[PDB]
RNA sequence: UAAAUACCGGCACGAGACCGAUAGUCAACAAGUACCGUAAGGGAAAGUUGAAAAGAACUUUGAAGAGAGAGUUCAAGAGGGCGUGAAACCGUUAAGAGGUAAACGGGUGGGGUCCGCGCAGUCCGCCCGGAGGAUUCAACCCGGCGGCCGGUCCGGCCGUGCC
RNA sequence: CGGGCCCAUACCCGGCCGUCGCUGGCAGUCGGCAGAGCGAGAAAGAGAGUGGCGCGGACGCUACGCCGCGACGAGUAGGAGGGCCGCUGCGGUGAGCCUUGAAGCCUAGGGCGCGGGCCCGGGUGGAGCCGCCGCAGGUGCAGAUCUUGGUGGUAGUAGCAA
């Protein structure tokens, strides 16, 4: 084995930035936050936002 | 990923994929391309025409820096501006017509590929084409030379 | 969150240039969709008899 | 966590640092915890054992509520030996079992006047501690 | 009295000895898990007459009896009580396993929970 | 015993996408199912193309677009395109048009609105007309890739004006031996 | 060997390059090292501005 | 939508058990407890469940209302029976058929209440 | 003539989708050691009792190694190259068999060691009849919750809607 | 030259397994707000209008799913597909397993899969291990006069004789 196998990955911004948004859409789902496995049956609202 | 590869699917095979008669060895035609004259030359000759020989003059010392000019297509011509000014020349009713700055888009010759809209401008190009500026003075029109 | 994906019809503002990618079908309900009174004129008969 | 970039999580760095630890390492190493009515009246949690204090012992096949004297402090094995916790051999000869201090709980302090000094550093490090919690 | 599924079809199968691997009685180096013989010279890989068979694709059992159990259930592994509502509803046709790594105190409530339920355990005796 | 030869008894077509795309695959069962239960031939080309692969549905522009939906006969009907609608730059009047396709880059949709019409996508096309009834099929050039100008019969050989493939362009890459009637022989 | 239609390349390996193959595992290292180095000048010179004449 | 989230869902969520070549679900209100788009007890706008009571004695009938899809804390309704088995699915029966809510599964909803009504019945 | 630049040696460091004692440095251990060569040089093998030595007092046969008892330990089935302890190979016990070397595939038969904790044989619903016991059914009243609506009830919010 | 008879993996009938094709069928589970259908030689409506008591109805559809029709099945070199085949490590997940006993090892025990292999029972052992979704690889041995280590038959033999 050998130090300068190609140890890095490159993603474009333009995709990144979509799975970004992918993940945040999904984050407002209470079937897919359950399904991941949170215990969110309580949670008032799913997204859950509180004062400052 | 390795275990997708073809080499997982040939664990057990004797020859690896790669036969009993002739062997896998190690440089049976010659390292590199050589033999390109000799026994390969007829993969030269269907592929690679023109491969072997001379041609042209030499200059020593270029300078694409010297040589460089880039060119645009009165297709693209009216990209180079807001469409606002498209608008307002079409719009309006003294006259007065919209000056393009090719050399400040970053273009240097204008040729002439296409339709241009029929819309009275001013070119401000560093080289103009015969049929560029035909179609330019047919849609009625300057051109100017800038340095 | 909203100023920094942008909407829909405002971009992105603290992006320099972005907007919210699109949706290639925009009612995902197919049972709604498969059940409604446009689609179900235009079928023909179930062959549901196993031969 | 830790946020010290100078020091390791390293298992192996922090295994071979306590085993090779020199004498007056294993000293601080050698730490057991001083009983209730000590402890709140000194304000001090644990104190370095030393080998003549009086002890108990909490964990293990000799624990119990007797109150044991420390005989000596064996700081290559890691163990200290109290006056009578102790087997019999096969011929006869009572030797003793070694404990951890980590086990054994502080019933009497040996005090003079740098175990004293000791005292009262924790001590008013502690107090300090406390009013910039609070 | 032990619990009967469904139904009882009469199980066929096509086959009840194993494919050993060729050749693996003369050695001990090599198992009797099956690997394809890939000589050139191999009669059993020409298939010769009164030689060792092959795993062909026309062996396979059939699909209705397929993994059933001489009992007439099928298998499932189980490691706690809350993987036997699994089985629930699947009653007749399904019975639980439990992992040979759950204690004896665990492995006590299943089968007392199991018994509540119907639902039939194929090891329910086995470490008391 | 047969005489058969087993060569060519397995299709190779397409029978699902390969995409794992979520919305792809909801648009698949909504055309599976309407092309199982209707009598239109629309959708089973629809789905057929929806099973294609990137470079099997190219981009289709305005130009085409324009030019196809102007062609006489075809009037205010709607244009269906299983590809991607891309902007041109070199067209000044977009007339009012009607689209549905998988995606349509945004400075087209833009163009588009602002003409006055109207982008739909599959669902919708499905709600407005199930049998794809008054509308257009096209699609984009198919043979617009540039590995089509180093397919055919090989270089160096008579009436053959296919691309090498060379590393540069230039005077010193292969233009002498085989391309010069001084050099040798010209193919 | 060349199989069939192609490009014929020149790889310039020839030499001992796996001698000298400079990786850049430490260019996030460097970079820090460089802003730090650069927040250290621009406080030294206290209200002189930071990019120099 | 349901369509979406199963497609999510479908082969990568957290209640999903994959041995001995059978598939089964373990959220709560998943009739049959299997993955399947029709009893997956999580994805719809409205789904049922039958659990027995934390007293021992009778079932629990889960309702899902229709407002607060996004709400997870007052989404579901409990309708706690304890009555004779006959009556029991008498009651079951007409919660799904007469409201007509999502009456794919009243048969499932019943033969969940008759076992789980076994279950509790002392073994012999 | 500073800076930006290079660093498999050295002094300290920190970390790892790395190897885990035939691996990883040759070297996890008294390793450039033992040893070999006239010399230049070549160059290994080798980790693990237990929690704690509590490392087997004492009795007895023998010159003794070595045994039989006793004892420690949770465990000597951990007894100073002692965690677990496989294969090749060997001894013994039990069973079977034995003039075409042994061995093998297909089909039966015979005998074994074990399993079923088999040995009076399944049940699950509806109806008729016989004996029994209940807070006990329908309808009605009060209260709470929920689902679908008001052709076109009043009030809100939202638009990849417009004016 | 005549009747009869014997049998191959060939041919016929039947069952089961897989592959291929029909790019076949199924969203119609539209139920008291209800009215059961699309298989039958021969295109296209169970078309709409205008005038002459008792409260009932099995399974199904992980649509990457299930179901039905036919045909087909040799294989070295070689190609491709599927592995709920197997090994080590990482990110998530199993309110996972574990001193009332993990890994590993042995087993005339019970089974499953065509197979790769896997799951239980018994014993030994004494501290850690695994399932599913993805990611990565120093990832699967019968051979290489293969490397290292150990053990056999020869064999209680040749020999211990200048
Ligand atoms: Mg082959
Ligand atoms: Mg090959
Ligand atoms: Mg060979
Ligand atoms: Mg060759
Ligand atoms: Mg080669
Ligand atoms: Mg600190
Ligand atoms: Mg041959
Ligand atoms: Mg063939
Ligand atoms: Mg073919
Ligand atoms: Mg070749
Ligand atoms: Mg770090
Ligand atoms: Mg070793
Ligand atoms: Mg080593
Ligand atoms: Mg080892
Ligand atoms: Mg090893
Ligand atoms: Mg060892
Ligand atoms: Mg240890
Ligand atoms: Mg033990
Ligand atoms: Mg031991
Ligand atoms: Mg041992
Ligand atoms: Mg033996
Ligand atoms: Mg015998
Ligand atoms: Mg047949
Ligand atoms: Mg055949
Ligand atoms: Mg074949
Ligand atoms: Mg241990
Ligand atoms: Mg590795
Ligand atoms: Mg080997
Ligand atoms: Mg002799
Ligand atoms: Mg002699």
């Amino acid at each position: 084995t050998k130090t300068w196998r190609r140890w890095h990955r490159r993603v474009n911004t333009t995709q990144k930035r979509y799975a970004i948004c992918s993940a945040l859409a999904a984050s407002a789902l209470p079937a897919l936050v359950m399904s991941k496995g949170h215990r969110i049956e309580e949670v008032p609202e799913l997204p859950l936002v509180v004062e400052d | 990923p390795s275990r997708l590869r073809k080499t997982r699917k040939l664990r057990g095979h004797v020859s690896h994929g790669h036969g009993r008669i002739g062997k896998h060895r190690k440089h049976p035609g010659g390292r590199g391309n050589a033999g390109g004259m000799h026994h390969h030359r007829i993969n030269f000759d269907k592929y690679h025409p023109g491969y072997f020989g001379k041609v042209g003059m030499r200059h020593y010392h270029l300078k694409r820096n010297q040589s460089f000019c880039p060119t645009v297509n009165l297709d693209k011509l009216w990209t180079l501006v807001s469409e606002q000014t498209r608008v307002n020349a079409a719009k309006n009713k003294t006259g007065a017509a919209p000056i393009i700055d090719v050399v400040r888009s970053g273009y240097y010759k204008v040729l002439g590929k296409g339709k241009l809209p029929k819309q009275p401008v001013i070119v401000k190009a560093k080289f103009f084409s015969r049929r560029a500026e035909e179609k330019i003075k047919g849609v009625g029109g300057a051109c100017v030379l800038v340095a | 969150l909203d100023d920094l994906y942008g909407t829909w019809r405002k971009a992105a503002s603290l992006k320099s240039n972005y907007n919210l990618p699109m949706h290639k079908m925009l009612n995902t309900d197919l049972s709604r969709i498969l059940k409604s009174p446009e689609i179900q004129r235009a079928l023909r008969a179930p062959r549901k008899k196993i031969h | 966590m830790k946020f010290n970039p100078f020091v390791t999580s390293d298992r192996s760095k922090n295994r071979k640092r306590h085993f090779n630890a020199p004498s007056h390492i294993r000293r601080k190493i050698m730490s057991s915890p001083l009983s209730k009515e000590l402890r709140q009246k000194y304000n001090v949690r644990s104190m370095p054992i030393r080998k003549d204090d009086e002890v108990q012992v909490v964990r293990g096949h000799y624990k119990g509520q007797q109150i044991g004297k420390v005989v000596q402090v064996y700081r290559k094995k890691y163990v200290i030996y109290i006056e009578r916790v102790q087997r019999e051999k096969a011929n006869g000869t009572t030797v003793h079992v070694g404990i951890h201090p980590s086990k054994v709980v502080i019933t009497r302090l040996k005090l003079d006047k740098d175990r004293k000094k000791i005292l009262e550093r924790k001590a008013k490090s502690r107090q300090v501690g406390k009013e910039k919690g609070k | 009295a032990a619990l009967r599924p469904l139904v009882k079809p009469k199980i066929v199968k096509k086959r009840t000895k194993k494919f050993i691997r060729h050749q693996s009685d003369r050695y001990v180096k090599i198992k009797r898990n099956w690997r394809k013989p890939r000589g050139i010279d191999n009669r059993v890989r020409r298939r010769f007459k009164g030689q060792i068979l092959m795993p062909n694709i026309g062996y396979g059992s059939n699909k209705k009896t397929k993994h059933m159990l001489p009992s007439g259930f099928r298998k499932f592994l189980v490691h706690n009580v809350k993987e036997l509502e699994v089985l629930l509803m699947c009653n007749k046709s399904y019975c639980a396993e439990i992992a040979h790594n759950v204690s004896s105190k665990n492995r006590k409530a299943i089968v007392e929970r199991a018994a509540q339920l119907a639902i039939r355990v194929t090891n329910p005796n086995a470490r008391l | 015993g047969v005489d058969i030869r087993h060569n060519k008894d397995r299709k190779v077509r397409r029978k699902e996408p390969k995409s794992q795309d979520i919305y792809l695959r909801l648009l698949v069962k909504l055309y599976r199912f309407l092309a199982r239960r209707t009598n239109s031939t629309f959708n089973q080309v629809v789905l057929k193309r929806l099973f294609m692969s990137r470079t099997n549905r190219p981009p289709l522009s305005l130009s085409r677009m324009i030019r196809k939906m102007k062609l006489p006969g075809r009037e205010n009907k709607t244009a269906v395109v299983v590809g991607t609608v891309t902007d041109d730059v070199r067209v000044q009047e977009v007339p009012k048009l009607k689209v549905c396709a998988l995606r349509v880059t945004s400075r087209a949709r833009s163009r588009i609105l602002k003409a006055g019409g109207k982008i739909l996508t599959f669902d919708q096309l499905a709600l407005d007309s199930p049998k794809g009834r008054g509308t257009v099929l096209l699609s984009g050039p198919r043979k617009g890739r540039e590995v089509y100008r180093h397919f055919g019969k090989a270089p160096g050989t008579p009436h053959s004006h296919t691309k090498p493939y060379v590393r540069s362009k230039g005077r010193k890459f292969e233009r002498a031996r085989g391309r010069r009637a001084s050099r040798g022989y010209k193919n | 060997a060349p199989s069939r239609n192609g490009m014929i390349l020149k790889p310039h390996f020839h030499k001992d390059w796996q001698r000298r193959v400079a990786t850049w595992f430490n260019q996030p290292a460097r970079k820090i090292r460089r802003r730090k180095a650069r927040q250290a000048r621009a406080r030294r010179i206290a209200p002189r501005p930071a990019a120099g004449p | 939508s349901a369509h979406l989230q199963w497609m999510v869902v479908r082969n990568c969520s957290s209640f999903l058990i994959k041995r001995n070549k059978q598939t089964y679900s373990t959220e709560p209100n998943n009739l049959k407890a299997r993955n399947s788009f029709r009893y997956n007890g999580l994805i719809h706008r409205k789904t049922v469940g039958v659990e027995p009571a934390a007293d021992g004695k009778g079932v629990v009938v889960v309702m899902k209302r229709r407002s607060g899809q996004r709400k997870p804390a007052t989404s579901y309704v409990r309708t706690t029976i304890n009555k004779n088995a006959r009556a029991t699915l008498s009651s079951i029966r007409h919660m799904i058929r007469k409201n007509k809510y999502h009456p794919d599964l009243r048969m499932a909803a019943i033969r969940r209440a008759s076992a789980i009504l076994r279950s509790q019945k002392p073994v012999m």
